[PDB]
């Protein structure tokens, strides 16, 4: 496994009070997959920063690991986090390939 | 399916 | 059942709903205690949102639909949601 790129973005929730993203889950039979950025909407904290992009894998939010987390939990946790005031730090990977197994694996085809 | 994080 | 829900938004500044996009339309994910939608009671998870204040979502991406919804909730005044019971 190697990373194409890993970035850490601190969002000022004081200047933009909502994140402005959707999340998408991928998983296969084998437990591979994760939580990924779906849409990024203009006007939100994530769009203003400009660095996170659709298809990036969410690795961590604040101090919480998102790499082995059900969709239900990912959605609930992100809301708990947005709900309370204060900064939000998102760590994401830029993925080589958008398949469940593909974020940290170079395409072979 | 995409799950919008911000409550409306 | 297509239902029209008028929320006067006098006592609530938010709908208290989450949205789910399907690749096609936007649907109710969950309803939160303390929002206008729960106070009304008629909308359920999995209902499809068709229009808000005469604006039709059929003509826009799911994420643009959510942006417009957010903008209309932000504007003071009553909200009318048109939903398809699923």
């Amino acid at each position: 496994a190697m990373a194409l790129n890993i970035i850490t973005v601190t969002l000022n929730m004081e200047k933009y009070n909502f994140l402005g993203i959707s999340i998408v889950g991928q998983s296969n039979e084998r437990g591979d997959g994760g939580i990924y950025i779906g849409s990024i909407m203009k006007g939100g904290a994530v769009a203003a920063d400009g660095r996170i992009e659709p298809g990036d894998m969410l690795l961590q939010v604040n101090e919480i690991n998102f790499e082995n987390m059900s969709n239900d939990d990912a959605v609930r946790v992100l809301r708990e986090i947005v709900h309370k005031p204060g900064p939000i730090t998102l760590t994401v990977a830029k993925c080589w390939d958008p398949s469940p197994r593909g974020c940290f694996t170079l395409p072979r085809s | 399916s995409e799950f919008f994080v911000d409550v409306m």
